[PDB]
RNA sequence: CUACCCUUGGUCAGGUUGAAGUUCAGGUAACACUGAAUGGAGGACCGAACCGACUUACGUUGAAAAGUGAGCGGAUGAAC
RNA sequence: GUAGCGAAAGACGGGUGAGAAUCCCGUCCACCGAUUGACUAAGGUUUCCAGAGGAAGGCUCGUCCGCUCUGGGUUAGUCGGGUCCUAAGCUGAGGCCGACAGGCGUAGGCGAUGGAUAACAGGUUGAUAUUCCUGUACCACCUAUAAUCGUUUUAAUCGAUGGGGGGACGCAGUAGGAUAGGCGAAGCGUGCGAUUGGAUUGCACGUCUAAGCAGUAAGGCUGAGUAUUAGGCAAAUCCGGUACUCGUUAAGGCUGAGCUGUGAUGGGGAGAAGACAUUGUGUCUUCGAGUCGUUGAUUUCACACUGCCGAGAAAAGCCUCUAGAUAGAAAAUAGGUGCCCGUACCGCAAACCGACACAGGUAGUCAAGAUGAGAAUUCUAAGGUGAGCGAGCGAACUCUCGUUAAGGAACUCGGCAAAAUGACCCCGUAACUUCGGGAGAAGGGGUGCUCUUUAGGGUUAACGCCCAGAAGAGCCGCAGUGAAUAGGCCCAAGCGACUGUUUAUCAAAAACACAGGUCUCUGCUAAACCGUAAGGUGAUGUAUAGGGGCUGACGCCUGCCCGG
């Protein structure tokens, strides 16, 4: 559920959590797990290119099954374990010889419970399958998108698509954002909803939490002077006085479109939003 | 209070000092004009 | 090489008080290890060495009338005997 | 030097309050509220080291090309 | 012959000299004492130590060093670095890109601020010391020495270019266990005071290492055995899932573990002169002086345990198990052997950065007694220093400091500055609230010393040993936290919710951030941004996400106009 603190601090007047009551094991696998050195927004030539990425706690990484590769093979449902870097959480499977990887946990997954891949595989909660053998009308995630490499689509917490209806050698799938979309049958998605729900209604809080997850400060454009943003200076407060707000880098930015012309996915997309 | 200029003798040898100046064409130019003008110390 | 590279012996107070003792107080070449003082010192007196202990000075600064500069720098090697004696004076 | 950041290290006298939680019992009986023990949270409180720089006095061919004295803010954190 | 001579306590006697407020010795006095003390970094580079003249140097003299001469002076298998390991980065054969110059990047290299690695006690100089000497150890390598394993496949050994494990990691908090250090006392030693008394009396004291034998105080442990095998680029006899026997006992089975007793050491050293004809009686060749017993206890066990969310490096050294390979070893002794670089000195400063022997700045470690909660305060031990050239006399005015009759903000732009408040204990405490608070609200009272005592914390053995359980009875003073240190409070409005940030050097704020809103863009080689491009950030993310704009906790809300 969510917790909610009693208001002892001005700081901690409105701030509520998660009671992590999901995750029943507290500490990750020791041979899935990589280094993750910051580079808080600085791209090769060490210039900072994405604004507001700072230094928060050190994480690790945990390599993800994104590929569900080992096929006729079933797996159990170790535990399911917290994870820094993404917003869902994840579940240690061990196959049927001793292999153990992560995967992203679905929203009713138990310790315990079996788990495969494939096409001979059946529909249930986490099962791995091709497009094609996916009944239309079910929710799926952690969706494909060119045959092999790994699941794109719908892995954040509390997402899914579902299942359309079938072309040819493509099936149709409504996204979370609410477009409609063309895939491959051949690519491969997971039964169910990504778990872990109630991430979108934790209240941080007090400014300094954002600060341990590595946002620094976001200053607004119109109290910059004039050679830093085109919405800067003037004497008082002022109104944005252009005809439309700007970025800082000069482009307008409440309302033009910004995706290219002449993607070759403009085919693929029959009907979109957002 | 504290100063411009708090020496370090590894930062001393390694943004200046020989390696470094041979390490680009620039440096190398800087090297030139210092034995043209008849430098005692090159670096 | 095994006699370039003892150069002098040196006399002063406290090398004549190490001679009291069985050690005696070489000026070396600079560029030589102490396994080849050992040697070089068994190959010329023809005594037999227990220890040698060894020391870089650093040059000195010096002036002479406007004349400022530094001296040479020195490798002190420090030798303990076993049996034997070497008669310097 | 200074502004951000990256990797890897360090430091923070002492006091005070007493969160979530647990547990027994005055009123107690459909325990149940509220009294007591426990527990130790917090960009909590007071305050040294440390970090700052609000008032003031003194300095102004200064001891000093930005300091000293007395007070003062922060002091487990968006700390140094 | 003006300003200034850079914070701080000195006085006298002796000495030395051509000449002394200055140099040296003495005695007394004083100052710092969580430091003006003691170590280690960085940095500086001979300033270190002896002699002798200093022509200059020093906000004097020389009759010192920071000029001269050498006399000099720095010693490591174990300390700190390299012959080890990798992080961030920096480079990078082939490769990609680019008018050129050049940019990027793969394996790989390099790279500590981290990981790994073997020594302590005493003696000794003018100048070094875990380095020299003496003792006792430890770690490696090489060669001889012997019983042992003896298809060399296997076999304890070899042993991967192989595997599994480990190394290997946050923050807070607690309860313990040990130990360092401090503490009182007759175990034992020294001395017996001149000014009145007392003589249980003034004190002091109790030792000592790394290594190696024994056990150990607590900690973790689905805790000990059988079969199979999509795998560990193949071998494993080792790593995982299950099906079972004592099962959840922790016996003690295991790993790891602070520490304690013996020997190390009847040696060193010892409060000791009791040992000199001497080393100027200081000094020492000879010869001993106790190793008691309480009291209460930081650092270590160990991020052990418990909790929490923000979810807390890597690689080697190392331990296993093997192919494979050979004879085949190793081990325990005896011998040898153990390279290079640093090492002097200053070092929270007269030696560093600041033009200076500058009231500044400068990372880490250690830190005794009283008082106290305390590392606060005041005094002090140890240790350092008398301030560093300036010193001797005695108005206005200026600056620091203390006091003030009567009055008490009348001052002034403004109670600016000062005064007042303050510790501990006990009683009490409003409006308003987001139920947390407000709050230490306000406001009251108490505090020394002696004796009873009934009795607490008990020092409990118990009144005795200190604070008291705190109650009675007294005594003194103008005053009892008798010094020093230690919140002034209330009522009412603006602005900003809050902690935070800001104009190094005239502005700390109502300005910026913020947690929340909302709008908008973006389906992934995402948009956005950097770049000529390659590359790259976003992101090893995927619409509960990411970029941009405006607003700014919370509560009640957010009307009209789409003509431009």
């Amino acid at each position: 559920a969510i917790k909610k603190y009693k208001p002892i601090t001005n700081g901690r007047r409105n701030m509520t959590s998660l009671d992590f009551a999901e995750i029943t094991k507290t500490t990750p696998e020791k041979s899935l797990l990589k280094p993750l050195p910051k580079k808080a927004g600085r791209n090769n030539q060490g210039k900072l290119t994405v604004r507001h990425h700072g230094g928060g706690h050190k994480r690790q990484y945990r390599v993800i099954d994104f590929k569900r590769n080992k096929d006729g093979i079933n797996a159990k449902v170790d535990s399911i374990q917290y994870d820094p870097n993404r917003s869902a959480n994840i579940a240690l499977v061990v196959y049927a010889d001793g292999e153990k990887r992560y995967i992203i946990a679905p929203k009713g997954l138990e310790v315990g419970q079996i788990v495969e891949s494939g096409a001979e595989a059946d529909i249930k909660v986490g099962n791995a399958l091709p497009l094609q053998n996916i009944p239309v009308g079910t929710v799926v995630h952690n969706i494909e998108l060119k045959p092999g490499k790994g699941g794109q689509i719908a892995r954040s917490a509390g997402a899914s698509a579902q299942v359309l209806g079938k072309e040819g050698k493509y099936v149709l799938i409504r996204l979370r954002s609410g477009e409609v979309r063309m895939i491959l049958s051949t690519c491969r998605a997971t039964i169910g909803q990504v778990g872990n729900l109630q991430h979108e209604l934790v209240n941080v809080g007090k400014a300094g939490r954002s600060r341990w997850k590595g946002i620094r400060p976001t200053v607004r454009g119109s109290v910059m002077n004039p050679n830093d943003h085109p919405h800067g200076g003037g004497e008082g407060r002022a109104p944005i006085g252009r005809p439309s707000p700007m970025s800082p880098w000069g482009k307008p930015t409440l309302g033009k479109k910004t995706r290219r012309g002449k993607k070759s996915s403009d085919k693929l997309i029959v009907r979109g939003r957002k | 209070v504290k100063r411009t200029y708090q020496p370090n003798k590894r930062k001393h040898s390694k943004v200046h000092g020989f390696r470094k100046r041979m390490s680009t064409k620039n440096g190398r130019k800087v090297l030139a004009r210092r034995r043209r003008k008849g430098r005692k110390v090159l670096s | 090489e095994a006699r370039d590279i003892l150069k002098r012996p040196v006399i002063t107070e406290k090398s004549s008080e190490a001679m009291a003792e069985d050690k005696y107080t070489f000026d070396v070449d600079t560029r030589v290890n102490k396994t080849q003082v050992k040697m070089a010192v068994e190959e010329i007196f023809n005594v037999k060495v227990a220890s040698v202990n060894i020391m870089n000075y650093k040059p000195k600064k010096k002036r002479m009338g406007r004349y400022q500069g530094y001296t040479n720098k020195r490798r002190k090697a420090i030798v303990t005997l076993k049996e034997g004696s070497i008669d310097l004076f």
